[PDB]
RNA sequence: GAUGUGUGCU
DNA sequence: TCTGAATCTCTTCCAGCACACATCAGGACG
DNA sequence: CGTCCTTTCGGAAGAGATTCAGA
């Protein structure tokens, strides 16, 4: 290859070949000259070394270097390794009709839609635009259409909007760990440079929006388009292939919206009113005549398919909230009403989608998931469920618990000075009493958070589950846990040394009220342990999944029945305590080997 | 009292305890190290002097000739820094070393020299370091990153666990020299001590002991203590020491003087030992068969016949005793080999040892080191002599000797750089002691074992390598001496030194391209401590222990600023107060604590000098004299945090900032952030891009004014004075006469660096922050650099944030930005990129830059001038022609695809022998004009001063002042006056005036000749034309925005102004963030920053209200004082009564955007003080207001958190990442689409995506992926024709990369083929 | 065009 | 004194993606 | 220009290669 200038860029194979031919010609000249045996012997040894360096450089003791004191690439070094022909140009390769860009949300999309930039779809679908500018008579040759799409006339934007109509595009995220990392979406042309990606497929992609990018690929042939529509469409992948679990699960804002909407506060703008349907509930909430958390009696008609696939209606007068009745306008016909008549956390609506899938099928579930997403986003925006510094409520008993633990560790030190206890016993007792103190602080904080709200019930006074914002987004399963809310309002707890030994004095503070210069340095041990772990863990998991793919790569279900009377005896796994996995999970969806005998033995 | 750029906008400080030590110069390691390397140091401790004194005087093979070093000097650079960056050449200084060559006469080892000669010889042009710690290598700014490696010395490790698969721990003593070979010693599961030189292969350590001139009896004397048996009248009783019986079982009846002491089989207790010592009886009867398990120490030859009865180191038995007794050996010496304490390791090693004498050991060492050669006495002897015992190939440095002596409990730290027999034997003894059970191994990651090797030491080693190559060449040349004619320059070649120095500074693993996209990035790149590089470890083969943060990192290395991914914990960042010892170890300040008083004196304690003491924590409440409030305080004694009594401590941390680096100390409310979020915040703070207008952080830390000044971006006053002229591109300071030199007083001129390109293709641009006629002092900012505000670091913008979900547009981490943010152009950035066009003299004649371009229209050449280059200022777009170059037969430089901009500067370089183009000299004629504009101004000021002096002489002795100005200014010297020494001074001043004219002419001609230099280019080229396009990047959906607390996000929607939430005053919210991003990743720092920014902007709004409707200065002064006095007990304590009633108006005018607030790292504001400051405004104390929906006009049924957060625009733009490709160019050998965005390349459908397509069963999609839109050339154009044919169908073939594989396998001796 | 170095993002 | 089991050297690999720079035979005799 | 020339913070399988210690 000509480099920039009159010079020619180095090629390692050319250097090795010239090195071999040099010694070969010198040997021929020496053998024609009848040179003494030792000189031609050394020449033959040099030719042998040149050939060995040409074929497999480095298999000898010292690999020769062409320039920069680095071994040059031989013939055997471009067939093997990660940079060989196999793993770089044959098992995977760079691909035409493809692009990449940053992904944003676009929560207005449906499950089967992505949003392609208007300037990226004109470059991916360029030959398709040519084939219609040459078919509509808007151009006469390839040059005319090429210049027309070059200057981006106002007539190639409706040709593009027609090419793009029902032509799916694949959207891939770089660590394609499982097959859900490539899904096909129908494109929607948008103004911008970011690929808008539907919120419900982010869980499958394992893609937040903190700056990761996606790659669009364009299926060209009809078979490729029908594979993308019938196999890879995001509509067709609402169950994980690893287990029978759903993968279209609302997360962290749809579930906060549905949790805030479907909750009850024992007082409201209208709490004694009895409604005549979900539509009246929406009419009253939007007019500001009732609270979303009222306790009304709505007359609702729910359908059930206990017949032979036929839906029979039943109307009842149920004690619910205004929010739980507003949400009933999106639940399809066939589901019981006691699926929204509660406080919907993340698991509650994941189970709601799961039961919709098993009762009503796939198309009602795909329609239902978008409605859930829209009505969760709307009523999460309407709530204004913020977070402040007064939401992390420190217990009034935290100081007393910490002081008691200080007194107890002082007593243990007094016992150790007198020689009543050894070093290890002292350490274990201090660790145990500090763990007990941490548990007491956590329990006090969680109680003071969960049942904080005391509201007059239109009578004297009453308790209820709190509307603390951070507690709501921890309870709903939206974003939070018990350990994290404990580290925000309770105490951080016992921290470990890099080797693993626990430091005998815990972090007695928390992120709401500072951390010491030393308490913060102590935290960084376990903070960087868990970052170096995930940094070195990706390169170890990738190798494992590569070896697993290459072992098992070729099983394919080929026959339909082999007729065997062999099998394994699936039994529930019992380690000594609670059942780790019941028989139903271990035996579900599998063909039995022999007839199982009921305890009506011999039947 | 405050500085002059301090009573202009003084940041409120909420910090509570006083700083006894101010933050040092931030980039001090770089400057100190290079100053040490480049200085003229007597005694030759370090620098070029050390290398010259360690290589010179060099001599021949006793040929009566010697080249000796006299001195060295550094010539002035041929350019300055700015011209070196502009031209594209190194900012280097020639090295002129004065050597001397002396040759002796025949038969005169000490006699008179035949000829003695000396001269100054040029050897190499070593790059200099700029004032900011950087280097200019090839027109680009590079940084030599300091390295953290293992200090030379002896380290005793264990390698516990994974050896022998039995749970048996080994022990290894590794001696690491600064330059030389390694000397590992290690054990075996059978407890045999093996030596390993250069990690080659094991061989018994007694081999090297014999190679060190030791016999077997001497080795046993060294490593073991003798037990002596005596032949006597009966039973051969033994002299016994009762101490040696500590912890054994009585093999027989231990008795003395006929009195039984210990019964057989009983344990020898301490009571038995003490009663035996009380008896003080050493001679004890011993049974004859007991000695069967002993090993003889010294060889016993016969007395009569002289024959060896028993050799050294062999077992004994009754027959051996009988053979010794008939000879009559009254003395038997055996080895005390305790099974528990004093194990018999050297004895077993001698058993495994095959060698016998010194020569056998030397031959064995030669065979191990150099396999495949017939050994000889001289060859083996020379190899072992040059292995660890010659200064020419082995060197424990001063640090090596210091650590070596410290680890062996020696006293002197100085000594010889080479090993000795005593050192090796003591290393073996310490290893044996560790194996026995006494002593302990040392952890490698302890910061008392790892040095810091900065630029001044790394550059010396490469210069020393060049020097040894040069002296080898001279030694080759000095033997072929044609004397009486050889000057000391025909034997010196400056090619090796220049090559080594250029290779180190230009292409190395630690000579990195400078990260230059804000002051923080470069100020933290220079203070970077990398564990990688030459002589260090690697990312792939680094364990978890190097990754982790050691307890000795406190105060020496940041724990929360290290990149994620492949190298975390390998690229640590230096702490704020951290210093490098004289040896290289990291030391940190500590206030000395007397009996009860925390003194103000500070000691710089290193890592080993810290575990001895108990050091008080950084925040311990002393009361006005240094007495701790409690009797107990949290401290850290030996890498262990625990409580201690008040009287036990003896040191205290200087500041609460000393645990963190300079990047992590810019995060307000750091102590509330989880360390992962803090680490991400520090890194993304480094990645922030400079915006169009800098905006100070309302919630700062007080470290902004140090970072923005010490980084060198700002134009800072050198001598105080009065501003005389402020332009947009220059500042002139009339220096006070209190600071001017007596001779050539003059002024100071600061030429600001206007719109130019950084390494990251951003715009670094200085603009003045002073005004005309305004006093300044020394060291205060005159111009703000890129992303600084009034000499204060400003990486982003303060924007009104609301934490609420908004219809899913901030779903995962996304950010919903108002349209007012993009209307105000407050995140609009400027990106400058240079495009190059080189004219080379190819065949068929050279290529010229004429504008005569064929096969192009007039619209194509409309932008170019007649000279053939684009006009400065022409708004170009994608595909436009910038430079016109013609191919003799067209390689004109054209704008790449999709890049817009405006041409702001065109730059032409020409070699000698190319005449010019009119453009090429009409450019840099402006440089000539600019030089004249400074020289002429200085001339005018000096001439006016001289003529004023002339007139002031004229006012004495018949003053004639009315007639002075009537005549022209030339003749003002010979009017009516006296002929005293005043007239002599007048004549001297006329001579000085002629001298001034001549010297101005000569210096202007010098400037013109230096600017008009040839600036020699690369060979084969004629002229280089560089065109600088400047683009404005507006914020848009897709590019990352972050905070300082690790909360990054990608903008998902630019919402209109009327759609954003608004409060009861109608003010819309600038940014809407997701609340759910806070509880999970526990960064509570952003919420407290939001509240404190709300309080600060409330104060600013109050001041703006009092300034909008005009109010008297009394009310403004009262309110501003009430704002600055707010706090619990703060250290700031400003007083507005000392303000001049006009600089308080300027203060209030600078505070109307919001009063800045300092919140030091671990000494910050508290919620009580934040709420009090909110009350000082009119804002709710909870920090939450009631927002209204912008598009429905109704409340969000909750108070939401609204405040002001400091957002940063990270340098991950979306127009730099969006890419698409249908068809383009394809690679050469494998006909696949190219890679990257520059080349119109396609995305890589990798190996893992093929598995995802296989899992689906998408066989046709996969086939079209790997055949049609890829390698298969024949089926790739057919698909294009089908697609623009109305058809969607492929005729796939075989990928052309598989044929490449077949041909490459067939190019081996392998026949691979396809069957049928 | 190949390699190396380094940074960064996943 | 020939043989199976326990140590002794040398091979291979260690997730994916963009983007900056540097180096590409050049030293030297004719 | 034309043209010829010569070190060293790894962990498993496994394949030599030696030793051993036993009959
Ligand atoms: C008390 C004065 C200390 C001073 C005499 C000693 C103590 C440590 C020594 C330096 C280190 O060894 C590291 C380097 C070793 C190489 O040889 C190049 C020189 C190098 C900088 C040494 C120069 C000098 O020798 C030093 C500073
Ligand atoms: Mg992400």
């Amino acid at each position: 290859v000509p480099l920039d200038g009159g010079r020619f860029a180095t090629s390692d194979l050319n250097d090795l070949y010239r090195r071999v031919i040099n010694r070969n010609n010198r040997l021929k000249r020496l053998l024609d000259l009848a040179a003494p045996d030792i000189i031609v012997r050394n020449e033959k040894r040099m030719l042998q070394e040149a050939v060995d360096a040409l074929l497999d450089n480095g298999r000898r003791g010292r690999a020769i270097t062409g320039s920069n004191k680095r071994p040059l690439k031989s013939l055997a070094d471009m067939i093997k390794g990660k940079q060989g022909r196999f793993r770089q140009n044959l098992l995977g390769k760079r691909v035409d009709y493809s692009g990449r860009s940053v992904i944003t949300v676009g929560p207005y999309l449906r499950l089967h839609q992505c949003g392609l930039p208007k300037k990226m779809a004109l470059e991916l679908f360029k030959p398709f635009i040519y084939g219609k500018l040459e078919l509509r008579g808007l151009a006469t040759t390839i040059k005319a259409a090429k210049k027309m799409v070059e200057r981006e006339e106002a007539v190639v934007w409706d040709i593009l909007d027609e090419v793009i109509r029902e032509h799916p595009v694949l959207l891939n995220r770089a660590p394609t760990l499982h097959r859900l990392g490539i899904q096909a979406f129908e494109p929607v042309l948008i103004e911008g440079k970011a690929i808008q990606l539907h919120p419900l497929v982010c869980a499958a992609y394992n893609a937040d929006f903190d700056g990761d990018q996606m790659a669009v690929h364009v299926p060209l042939t009809l078979e490729a388009q029908l594979e993308a529509r019938a196999l890879m469409m995001s509509t067709n992948n609402i169950l994980s292939p690893a287990n029978g679990e759903p993968i279209i699960v609302p997360s962290q804002d749809v579930v906060l919206g549905l949790y805030y909407m479907t909750r009850d506060c024992v007082n409201a703008k209208g709490e004694g009113m009895v409604l005549t349907g979900p539509k009246e509930a929406e009419r009253l909430y939007r007019s500001g005549l009732a609270s979303l958390h009222a306790r009304v009696k709505v007359r609702i008609t729910e359908y059930e398919k206990d017949a032979n696939g036929e839906l029979v209606a039943k109307t009842s007068l149920k004690d619910t909230t205004v929010g739980r009745a507003i949400l009933w306008m999106i639940v399809p016909k066939g589901l019981p009403y006691s699926i929204v008549n509660q406080a919907l956390g993340k698991k509650a609506i994941s189970k709601m989608l799961n039961t919709c899938y098993r009762i009503l099928g796939l198309k009602p579930t795909v329609i239902f998931a978008d409605q859930i997403m829209y009505t969760g986003f709307a009523y999460a925006a309407r709530s204004g469920a913020s977070v402040g510094i007064d939401d992390m409520v420190i217990p009034e008993k935290k100081h007393e618990i910490i002081s008691e633990a200080e007194a107890e560790v002082a007593e243990i030190q007094e016992q150790f000075q007198s020689g009543l206890v050894t070093a290890g016993e002292r350490y274990n007792k201090v660790i145990d009493i500090w763990a007990a103190a941490n548990d007491r602080v956590s329990k006090a904080m969680m109680d003071n958070l969960q049942t904080e709200t005391v509201i007059n019930r239109d009578g004297q006074e009453e308790k209820q589950v709190s509307f603390n914002s951070i507690y709501m987004m921890a309870d709903s399963g939206a974003r939070g846990s018990a350990a994290q809310i404990r580290q925000l309002a309770g105490m951080r707890g016992l921290m470990a040394k890099p080797d693993g030994s626990i430091i005998e004095t815990p972090i007695t503070a928390n992120f709401r009220e500072g951390l010491n210069v030393l308490q913060y340095f102590i935290s960084t041990h376990g903070a960087r342990k868990g970052l170096a772990d995930t940094a070195l863990k990706t390169a170890n998991s990738g190798y494992l999944t590569r070896r697993l793919v290459d072992v098992a790569q070729d099983l394919v279900v080929t026959e339909d029945d082999c007729g065997t009377h062999e099998g394994i005896m699936m039994t529930p796994v019992i380690e000594g305590g609670d059942v780790k996995e019941p028989l139903r999970d271990r035996v579900l969806g599998r063909v039995t080997a022999e007839d199982v005998l009921k305890p009506g033995t011999a039947d | 009292v405050y500085s002059y750029t301090e009573k202009k906008r003084i940041r409120k400080d909420f910090g509570k305890r006083p700083q006894v030590l101010d933050v040092p110069y931030l980039l001090s390691i770089q400057l100190d190290s290079f100053q040490k390397f480049i200085e003229q140091d007597p005694e030759g401790q370090y620098g070029l002097e050390a290398a010259f004194r360690s290589v010179f005087p060099i001599q021949s093979y006793s040929g009566n000739s010697e080249l000796q070093y006299v001195s060295y000097r550094l010539g002035e650079p041929v350019f300055d820094v700015q011209e070196c960056q502009i031209r594209g050449v190194t900012y280097s200084a020639p090295l002129r070393v004065k050597l001397r060559l002396v040759i002796y006469e025949r038969e005169a080892p000490e006699g008179t020299v035949k000829d003695i000669k000396e001269q100054e010889v040029y050897m190499g042009e070593i790059p200099l370091m700029t004032d900011n710690g950087t280097f200019v290598i090839n027109g680009t700014e590079r940084v030599i990153v300091s390295q953290l490696h293992r200090s030379p010395g002896v380290f005793f490790d264990s390698d516990k666990g994974k050896t022998h698969s039995s749970g048996k721990v080994l022990y290894n003593a590794r001696i690491i020299p600064y330059r030389g070979s390694w000397l590992d010693f290690e054990f075996d599961p059978k407890d045999n001590l093996f030596v390993r030189i250069d990690r080659r292969r094991k061989l018994p350590a007694t081999i090297i002991l014999r190679a060190l001139n030791y016999t077997t009896e001497q080795i046993l004397d060294l490593f073991f203590e003798k037990v002596i048996f005596e032949i006597r009248d009966n039973k051969l009783q033994m002299e016994l020491v009762p101490e040696r019986l500590r912890g054994e079982t009585a093999s027989f009846d231990i008795e003395a003087n006929g009195k039984v002491y210990v019964e057989k089989g009983r344990r020898i207790t301490a009571r038995h030992i003490r009663q035996l010592e009380k008896d003080d009886v050493k001679l004890i009867e011993v049974p004859v068969e007991y000695i069967a398990g002993k090993v003889v120490a010294k060889d016993y030859i016969d007395e009569s016949t002289g024959e060896l009865i028993c050799a050294a180191n062999m077992e004994l038995s009754l027959d051996l005793l009988a053979k010794l007794s008939q000879s009559g050996h009254k003395r038997i010496e055996t080895l005390f080999t305790n099974d528990l304490d004093h194990g018999p390791y050297i004895s077993e090693t001698l058993r495994v040892d095959p060698t016998n004498d010194r020569l056998s050991a030397l031959v064995e060492i030669y065979r191990m080191m150099r396999p495949g050669e017939p050994p000889t006495r001289e060859a083996a002897e020379s190899l072992f002599e040059n292995l660890f015992f010659s200064e020419d190939r082995y060197d424990l440095s001063a640090v090596g000797r210091m650590k070596f002596n410290r680890s062996l409990l020696r006293e002197e730290i100085e000594g010889s750089g080479i090993l000795s027999k005593d050192d090796i034997i003591d290393v073996m003894k310490k290893l044996i002691d560790i194996r026995n059970g006494k002593g302990e191994v040392d952890d490698i990651d302890h910061l008392g074992n790892r040095r810091i090797r900065s630029v001044g030491e790394m550059a010396e080693n490469q210069f020393r390598v060049g020097l040894v190559r040069v002296e080898r060449a001279v030694k080759e040349r000095l033997s072929l001496g044609d004397l009486d004619t050889l000057m000391p320059q025909d034997m010196i070649n400056a090619k090796p030194i220049s090559a080594a120095v250029k290779e180190f500074f230009g292409s190395s693993q630690l000579s990195q391209f400078m990260d230059q996209n804000n002051p923080l990035s470069e100020i933290t790149h220079k203070r970077r401590i990398s564990a990688l590089g030459p002589g260090g470890l690697t990312r792939e083969r680094a364990g978890f222990e190097v990754r982790d943060v050691h307890p000795t990192h406190y105060g020496r290395v940041c724990p929360i600023e290290t990149p994620e991914g492949p190298n975390i914990g390998l690229i640590n960042s230096l702490s704020v107060y951290a210093q490098t010892n004289e040896y290289g170890f990291l030391e940190t300040p500590y206030r000395k604590v007397t009996d009860g008083v925390v003194t103000d004196e500070i000691h710089y304690l290193s890592a080993i000098e810290e575990g001895n003491y108990v050091i008080a924590q950084a925040n311990s409440n002393l009361d006005e004299e240094g007495h701790f409030v409690e009797d107990l305080v949290t401290c850290r004694s030996k890498g262990e945090s625990s409580l201690f009594s008040r009287d036990q401590v003896d040191y205290m941390d200087v500041s609460t900032q000393q645990v963190v680096s300079v990047g992590a100390s810019l995060i307000p409310f750091l102590e509330h952030d989880d360390a992962n979020r803090a680490l991400m915040g520090a890194n993304m703070q480094r990645q922030a891009v400079p915006t169009l207008r800098a905006d100070k952080p309302l919630v700062g830390t007080g470290m902004e004014r140090a970072v923005a000044v010490d980084s060198g971006v700002t134009a800072v006053a050198k001598r105080g004075g009065v501003v005389q002229y402020v332009d947009a591109s220059r500042i002139v300071i009339k220096v006070n006469e209190d600071e001017m030199y007596p001779g050539e007083a003059g002024i100071d001129i600061y030429n600001l660096t206007k719109y130019t390109r950084s390494n990251q293709n951003t715009c670094i641009n200085q603009m003045p922050c002073v005004s005309l006629g305004e006093p300044v002092e020394r060291g205060d900012v005159l111009a703000d650099g890129p992303s600084t505000d009034l000499g204060e670091l400003a990486l982003g913008q303060n924007m009104r944030v609301a934490f609420m979900p908004w219809n899913g547009y901030n779903f995962e981490d996304s950010i919903l930005v108002s349209e007012r943010v993009v209307q105000e152009d407050r995140f609009t950035t400027i990106h400058i990129q240079e495009l190059a066009c080189v004219s080379r003299d190819t065949k068929l004649g050279p290529e010229e830059i004429t504008a005569d371009i064929p096969n192009v229209g007039e619209a194509a050449l409309s932008k170019l001038d007649e000279s053939g280059i684009v006009y400065i200022g022409a708004e170009v777009t994608g595909g436009d022609i910038l430079v016109g170059k013609v191919t003799p037969k067209d390689s004109s430089l054209r704008v790449p695809n999709g890049v817009s901009g405006t041409v702001i500067d065109v730059q032409v370089f020409t070699r000698d022998g190319v005449e010019k183009d009119k453009r090429a000299l009409e450019i840099e004629e402006m440089q000539l004009k600019q030089a004249k504009k400074d020289l002429s101004e200085e001339l005018q000021i000096l001439e006016a001063g001289l003529f004023s002096r002339i007139r002031a002489v004229l006012v004495a002795g018949g003053v004639e002042a009315e007639k002075l100005d009537k005549l022209p200014r030339d003749r003002w010297l010979e009017l009516g006056l006296t002929d005293e020494e005043k007239q002599n001074q007048l004549e001297q001043l006329a001579e000085q005036y002629d001298e001034l004219k001549h010297e101005f002419e000569k210096k202007l001609e010098a400037k013109r000749r230096k600017i008009t230099q040839g600036d020699d280019l690369a060979p084969g080229v004629l002229k280089i034309v560089k065109v600088y396009l400047a683009v404005k990047r507006r914020i848009q959906p897709g590019d990352k925005m972050a905070g300082r607390h690790g909360n990054k996000g990608v903008i998902s929607k630019i919402n209109p102004i009327e759609d954003m939430p608004y409060d009861e005053n109608g003010t819309p919210v600038d940014i809407v963030l997701n609340p759910l991003g806070v509880p999970s990743r526990m960064n509570i720092g952003q919420i407290l920053e939001t509240h404190l920014g709300m309080a600060a902007k409330g104060i600013g709004d109050k001041i703006n209200a009092m300034l909008k409707q005009q109010q008297e200065v009394a009310k403004l002064r009262e309110f501003i004082q009430r704002a600055y006095d707010l706090g619990a007990d703060v250290r700031q304590k400003v007083d507005l009564s000392t303000f001049s009633d006009e600089e308080v108006m300027r203060l209030a005018e600078n505070l109307r955007k919001g009063m800045p607030i300092a919140t030091p790292v671990f000494d910050g504001a508290k919620e009580a003080e934040i709420k009090e400051l909110l009350k000082l405004g009119d804002l709710p104390t909870s920090g939450q207001i009631r927002l209204y929906d912008g598009r429905t006009g109704e409340q969000f049924e909750r108070p939401v958190t609204v405040g002001y957060m400091y957002m940063l625009k990270l340098n991950h733009l979306v127009d730099d990442k969006m890419h698409a490709r249908s068809t383009g160019s394809y690679s050469l050998v494998t006909q696949q689409p190219l890679g990257g965005k520059a080349q119109f390349g396609g995305q890589r459908f990798g190996e893992m995506e093929v598995w995802a397509l296989e899992a689906y069963g998408a066989a046709y999609t996969l086939q079209e992926m790997l055949t049609v839109k890829s390698d298969d050339v024949n089926g790739r154009t057919k698909m294009y024709k089908n697609i623009v044919d109305g058809n969607h169908q492929m005729e796939p073939g075989m990928p052309e990369s598989f044929n490449v594989l077949l041909k490459e396998i067939r190019s081996l001796g392998i026949n691979i083929e396809l069957e049928d």
